[PDB]
């Protein structure tokens, strides 16, 4: 039960739907790690469902700062609101897989019907997604990921140091 | 299984939602051999 | 003079591109496909050879394990990764099988642990977190039942209270434990079994046929008010909860070390019995047994049903662990190692793919349920080929060559020699019974399923 | 393999089509040849939108030929067969595979939607809504597709509540689009005029109305100012210059709102909030021309 | 039908599954890609055996008319023609030394071998690559370039070698009266049988059964398998020697020609000869069967093709000329005759509609409208094969080769079910003998008790007075 998983990206958020689970007793195995490493075996597990890009670089910087501090952003709340199915708020909650235990409780507070997961298994899925990157986007447009990394890294670092034209 | 059409939580989440909602609330041979064999 | 000959559109048969994959026309005419039985037989033979070559049952073990031998195992029925193991030293551990590591390690008791169970209590003072914590229930030798929390990183929607929620002091030495599910009400079998509530320190009710001890218990899966108990006057007693009373007693010959209900029929259960046997009983007609499972050479120690409800895994006092199907009555497979000894507990896993087996050398080794089904997700072509080979081997199973190479499993020499000695002894007993049948007139033809029941109490007819 | 699976799915309607006397065996074989060609060209590597579109076009032509053949060779408008819905199901499945493989093609998404709306008699409200949910999940920042789904629902079903929620979600995703703000105000005034004309015909057989659009205008100007500040957010001169650029932006937009624009009262509220140099001269000339009107 | 509901339900379940399988087979028959070719006279005055190869070459496309070859290599003897099982490679072996293996469609000579030692016959064994020729004495396995891979020694004077591809088994019928099954994968003489009758004049394989048919000097054909050293069956077919035999692809009909101007059409699966063509002016040299049930006869300057001669009707017996156009007479479907050539052998092309005759000057492909079957199966044999696809299918066939002893008369016979120190050593021998005598004694006692039990199962005045005195 790992139904959806989130992935943050320098050009916005991506929400994937998991189709088949690797069995969680042999998750330490050579064969499951090798099928994570191979691309053609990953798409049987993960298909993209939504991908909302950031508007501008300043919005990207502020949203990255909010992810760093561990809070939820307006765009993130909008994406999850559009994507996740509203189930009953008492039993049978919808399972979202994320990467941060610190990000867990804010997601849970904003959506009482969702349940965050950051396991070794969820970290393995996010690791595979990060490894395969633009091949998983099926032709959907994105910026050059590495150029986005460089720009956002410099902007975030200048913000945390308070660099100055003086 | 939620969609973009219906409202999800039935509570205003933005200022747009709450303002328009409160104003609408105001507005209400061979043969022999073979035989041998 | 109207003629037409056979032309081939070469663009149809070989594509104009280079990346396009060519078509593969198929004509299923049996005149065109000649050797049905021979091709399918050799495909089954190559399938069994590849299976016997790819049989690799052992996958790993759970960390460093325990010190003095694993005597209690309790899987988590809700989740999939979590089990609890309990040594005879007194320490209980809560293994994450995913990472093959522990969560915590509670040095629990002074004496041995005699039972473990995992659960979630239904407190009336609050609703405890079903999600950030799990709960364990350890049933000791020195007259104590201790209920523990485990902080569990399953969900991340929070961010104290690590160990020993509650203790239940006792009067007799507790020996077995199980928990009535969906109601959080646990029964402990000591010298007389007590039904305990989680929120009551005193035992709520007493269940006792007679004043003899009880070795083990187990609730049934469906229709969850039915309990079954194994007592050391070699007797199986079914208990009931909604009438709050003992229900029916059957007295066998030798003591039944374990019992296990099956999760897909709700009134069948298998008993691991000390005369090398596993008896598969119905509930309502206890005057006979539905089946016998026969292939051990020492005392069967534990049994479990696969959650599909069709296979039984049995661990024995001999250092070996067998897997049976419900229909056959003989061992489908035997697992064994020089490093494992006296397998005292066996639990089939919860997704019906693996078999955890706790031996008494202090190691909890988990194995595969079939020695071929790899954990990786497989493409449709390979999955179809795999199911094809399995179905074909099933069809041609009983040919002599297929049977020889499918049954040739290597067994340790002590088990092999003990099995053949047992066969000599049985054949000699059989010929003596045959000579007695020749001489004497009135002897009963005892059935091999009704043989081992000394007597039932509620004699129905 | 998978192509064999799809052609075997194609078999039985062809069986019924040749069994009923409207297609001979040679025509059946030629159809199956073209089907094998299209299925292999789809399933192979390096396939393309051109291949999917050509497949759809050929199947539509085959359906039209079958319709003409059924109207001619036996003069029945609808046979009680399997094929008559089978070909349409095949086209729907082709569109499904195309949008599963290339989920970036706006033109293919639009072809799918126009096909389903055109045969919308036999289709489902729920099916169109599933298509729109899939597309809006994939491309959430396309005000064209947001406006398209809202306008479809408003002009076909006139579901005011659901179209309102559609616009609310679209504006939550894209605050930066004055075209989206413009179209939301357009829909709101169309709904108000529809309601007041409903009241007029009610009186025939036997204002908050502007204030909703006024509030939409107010929150529009606020968020547009914020987001054009965020785009190119530095000293007092740069602050003043970006302030004046944002002011020109918002006031050209409010001029477009006036061009969109009862009407006198709405323009009064617009110039009110505008008051809240040369632009001031533009305001007062708008005032004197309104007093002329 | 039995009156047990469990067996009724089980057999009905098996029956309905069988029905679903054959109906899906017919659905594939709808999915078939192509269609056969026909020849129709269209009138009453026009007869099908009046057409000519020039007329058909004019009336068909350029691809088949370019495929239908006519090679003339007059230097060496009457040539022998063998196609590969795919239908793409051709192999000719002259009578003196010429052996050529050619792709023949794209026009590439794979391997040319000049051998002064007089060759007789040769076959592509498992691909286009390896082919086996016969010589004056020995048999030779040859590689794809033309190099010598192996000199098969034991196959001495191999007259009629032939290969069978599911078992990977190379039959070599010779002259001393002998037949050697030789596995080519492991490289090992699997079976060696002696033919008691005489020099095996003709030979062909039943392909559905994969058994060997020899035709002896007596006038009998004989069916053999590499398991047991006697013939499975023997059929008196004609008198004198048997010149040639051919067997349908379905493995149902046999056509034999014998030197006393005789032709027999046999049913192999039921061993009753369907009929006997006796009106034969010259003795028939060769006889072949196509894949579409079409029969080919060669008298030496003449080749004749009959369509629908392989059934049980009285009209299905082929004749050579009808009086006034009798419909109940089987006129020859298509004829041809050469100038002064004696056709050495002939074989249909596998997946086109041609038959190649090899004769004294060379090679000729005669176009037939309905010779070969139209649409092949690509899992088994592909006329279009890339190199990786070919070698992969080769490894696959080598994996799923069938064992030699499986070759029997009924290819379903696998499925049947049945119920099937000094003093110590001396005294040990003593006690062992005593124990064995003890076992035999207790066996005799049990037998005596069972005999008396069988007896209990089956059950003078002075003698009555003296009754109980014994």
């Amino acid at each position: 039960p790992i139904e959806y998983l989130l992935f943050e990206e320098p050009t916005g958020y991506a929400v994937f739907k998991v189709k088949l689970q690797q069995d969680d007793i042999g998750s330490r195995l050579k064969e499951v790690q090798e099928q994570i490493n191979d691309f053609g075996a990953f798409t049987k597990l993960i298909e993209l469902v939504s991908f909302a890009p950031f508007k501008g670089a300043a919005e990207a910087l502020e949203n990255a700062n909010d992810i760093s501090e561990g809070l939820v952003s307006e765009s993130l709340k909008a994406i999850l609101d559009l994507n996740l199915p509203k189930a009953s708020s008492k039993k049978k909650n919808i399972t979202l897989a994320i990467s941060d235990k610190n990000l867990g409780p804010s997601i849970k507070e904003e959506f009482p019907y969702v349940d965050c997961i950051s396991n070794e298994l969820a970290q393995d899925l996010i690791r595979g997604v990060r490894l395969h990157g633009e091949k998983l986007f099926k032709g959907l447009q994105s910026g050059d990921l590495e150029r986005a990394q460089l720009g956002l890294g410099h902007a975030y670092s200048r913000a945390k140091v308070k660099f100055s034209v003086q | 299984h939620a969609s973009a059409f219906t409202r999800t939580q039935d509570v205003p989440q933005t200022e747009l939602q709450e303002k328009v909602d409160q104003v609408l609330q105001e507005s209400n041979d061979v043969v022999a051999e073979f035989q041998e064999e | 003079m109207k003629i037409k000959t056979i032309k081939r559109s070469a663009d149809d048969y070989v594509p104009v591109k280079s990346t396009q994959e060519s078509q593969m026309p198929r004509n299923l005419n049996p005149e065109l496909h000649p050797f049905e039985r021979a091709r399918e037989y050799t495909k089954a033979l190559n399938a069994t050879k590849l299976e016997r070559m790819f049989a690799k049952p052992f996958v790993g073990q759970l960390g460093y394990g325990h010190r003095d031998g694993v005597y209690a195992i309790a899987k988590n029925y809700g989740s999939l990764n979590k089990l609890a193991t309990g040594s005879a030293d007194g320490v209980i551990k809560y293994w994450n099988m995913s990472t093959r590591e522990e969560f915590v390690s509670f040095k629990a008791h002074y004496g041995l642990v005699t039972g473990l169970c995992v659960t979630q209590p239904r407190f009336h003072d609050k609703k405890p977190d079903l999600k950030s914590q799990n709960f364990m229930l350890s049933c000791s030798d020195d007259k104590t039942v201790k209920l523990w929390s485990i902080n569990v990183d399953d969900y991340s929607n929070k961010n104290n209270e690590e160990g020993l929620i509650r203790t239940f002091d006792g009067e007799s030495a507790f020996q077995g434990i199980d928990s009535h599910r969906e109601n959080s009400t646990f029964a402990t079998g000591g010298a007389k079994i007590h039904l305990w509530d989680v929120n009551r320190l005193k035992p709520v009710s007493d269940l006792s046929w007679g004043a003899d001890n009880i070795t083990s218990l187990k609730f049934n899966q469906n229709e969850t008010d039915i309990l079954a108990s194994t007592g050391s006057d070699n007797s199986i007693v079914l208990y009931d909860l909604r009438t709050n009373s003992p229900t029916q007693k059957i007295v066998q010959t030798m003591r039944t070390n374990a019992i296990c209900w099956n999760p897909m029929e709700a009134f069948n259960f298998v008993t691991a019995n000390e005369d090398h046997n596993a008896y598969y009983y119905d509930m309502r007609n206890l005057s006979r047994s539905l089946n016998v499972f026969k292939d051990h050479v020492s005392a069967v120690m534990d049994v479990d049903f696969s959650p599909t409800g069709d296979e039984i895994v049995t661990g024995s006092y001999d250092k070996s662990i067998r897997i049976y199907k419900t229909n056959h009555g003989h061992s489908r497979e035997i697992y064994h190692t020089k490093r494992m000894q006296h397998v005292f507990q066996v639990k089939y896993s919860m997704d019906s793919k693996y078999i955890i087996s706790g031996s008494d050398d202090g190691n909890v080794r988990l194995w595969r349920s079939k020695a071929w089904e790899r954990s990786n997700v497989k493409t449709t072509r390979e999955k179809n080929k795999l199911e094809y080979d399995e179905k074909l081997k099933e069809r041609f199973r009983h040919m002599p060559e297929i049977k020889r190479i499918s049954r040739h499993r290597h067994v340790p020499q002590v088990i092999k020699k003990a099995q053949e000695i047992k066969n000599i002894e049985l054949s000699s007993i059989k010929r003596r019974e045959a000579n007695e049948r020749r001489t004497r007139k009135d002897m009963p033809y005892i059935s091999e399923r009704k043989k081992q029941i000394v007597g039932t109490v509620h004699k129905y007819e | 393999s998978k192509t064999r699976y799809y052609l075997e799915q194609c078999i039985p309607e062809m069986d019924d089509l040749v069994e009923k006397g409207l297609f001979t065996k040679n025509e059946v074989s030629l159809i199956m040849k073209k089907r094998t060609d299209f299925e292999h060209r789809l399933n192979s590597r390096g396939s393309s939108i051109n291949d999917y579109i050509k497949y759809i076009n050929y199947e539509s032509n085959v359906n039209k030929l079958r319709a003409k053949r059924c109207k001619r060779i036996l003069q029945v408008k609808k046979t009680n067969s399997l094929s008559d819905w089978s070909i349409q199901q095949r086209i729907g499945f082709i569109y499904q595979r195309g949008t599963n493989k290339f989920p970036q093609d706006l033109k293919f998404w639009a072809m799918y939607l126009n096909y389903m709306k055109a045969r919308g008699n036999q289709t489902s409200y729920k099916k169109i809504h599933n298509i729109y949910n899939q597309l809006l999940k994939l491309h959430p920042t396309n005000v064209d597709i947001w406006i398209s789904c809202a306008k479809y629902e408003y002009e076909v079903h006139a579901n005011f509540k659901s179209c309102r929620n559609i616009f609310q979600n679209g504006l939550r995703f894209n605050p930066d689009v004055p075209k989206l703000w413009y179209e939301y105000v357009k829909f709101e005034l169309n709904f108000i005029t529809k309601l007041i004309n409903r009241r007029k015909v009610m009186g025939l057989i036997n204002a908050l109305r502007g204030d909703i659009a006024l509030t939409i205008f107010d929150v529009c100007m606020k968020t547009l100012g914020k987001h054009y500040i965020n785009k190119h957010k530095s000293d007092s001169k740069m602050n003043i210059e970006l302030n004046k650029e944002t002011l020109n932006y918002l006031f050209s937009e409010s001029l477009r709102y006036i061009k969109l624009f009862e009407r006198d009262y709405l323009i009064n509220h617009v110039l009110q909030f505008w008051k809240n140099p040369e632009l001031y001269l533009k305001t007062v000339m708008i005032d004197i021309t309104l007093n002329i009107r | 039908q039995t009156k047990d509901k469990k067996l009724r339900a089980g057999l009905k379940k098996i029956d309905e599954q069988y029905k679903k399988a054959v109906s899906s087979a017919a659905a594939t028959d709808y999915l078939l890609p192509e269609s056969n070719g026909y020849l129709e006279p269209e009138n009453e005055l026009e007869k099908t055996f009046k057409v000519q190869q020039s007329e058909i070459k004019s009336s068909v496309d350029v691809s088949t008319a370019n495929k239908a070859l006519d090679l003339s290599l007059k230097e060496f003897g009457p040539y022998h023609i063998k196609y590969a099982k795919n239908g793409t490679h051709l192999l000719i072996t002259g009578r003196k030394g010429h052996v050529a293996s050619m792709d023949w469609r794209k026009g590439q000579l794979r391997a040319e071998l000049f051998l002064n030692e007089t060759c007789h016959s040769a076959t592509y064994l498992q691909n286009e690559q390896y082919f086996a020729v016969a010589q004056k004495k020995y048999t030779f396995i040859y590689d794809h370039e033309g190099t010598e891979l192996h000199r098969l020694k034991q196959h001495i004077e191999a007259r009629h070698l032939d290969f069978l591809p599911y078992h990977y088994l190379l039959v070599t019928a010779g002259e001393t009266g002998w037949l050697k099954y030789h596995d080519v994968s492991t490289g090992q003489l699997v079976s060696e049988l002696r033919t008691k009758a005489g020099p095996t004049m003709a030979m062909a394989q039943n392909p559905w059964n994969a058994v060997m048919h020899l035709g002896h000097s007596n006038g009998t054909v004989s069916l053999w398998s590499p398991s047991m050293p006697e013939p499975l069956v023997k059929l008196l077919s004609a008198r004198g020697p048997v010149n040639s035999i051919a067997i349908d692809r379905s493995g149902y009909y046999m056509a034999t020609t014998g030197a006393d101007r005789s032709m027999k059409i046999w049913d192999i699966r039921n061993f009753k000869q369907l009929h006997s063509v006796e009106s034969l002016p010259t003795p028939g040299t060769n006889v072949s069967i196509s894949d579409t049930g079409l029969l080919a006869l060669s008298r030496g300057p003449h080749v004749t093709l009959w369509k629908d001669a392989l059934k049980l009707s009285g009209d299905s017996k082929p004749c050579f000329g009808s009086m006034g156009g009798n419909p109940h007479r089987n006129t020859p479907y298509m004829s041809h005759l050469f100038a002064g050539n004696k056709v050495e052998n002939l074989g249909f092309v596998p997946f086109e509609d041609l038959l190649g005759v090899g004769h004294q000057t060379g090679i000729t492909n005669l176009i037939v409208p309905g010779a070969g079957e139209a649409n092949y199966d690509a899992l088994e044999l592909n006329p279009f094969e890339t190199k990786k696809q070919r070698q992969e299918q080769e490894v696959r066939t080598l994996l799923n080769k069938l064992p030699a002893d499986t070759i029997t008369l009924d290819p379903n016979s696998i499925g049947s079910v049945d119920k099937r120190s000094g003093l110590r050593s001396f005294l040990r021998k003593k006690t062992q003998n005593v124990i064995d005598e003890r076992k035999l004694r207790v066996q005799k006692q049990l037998d005596k008790e069972k005999n008396i039990r069988k007896r209990n199962h089956q059950i003078d005045v002075i003698e009555e007075a003296l009754s109980r005195f014994g």
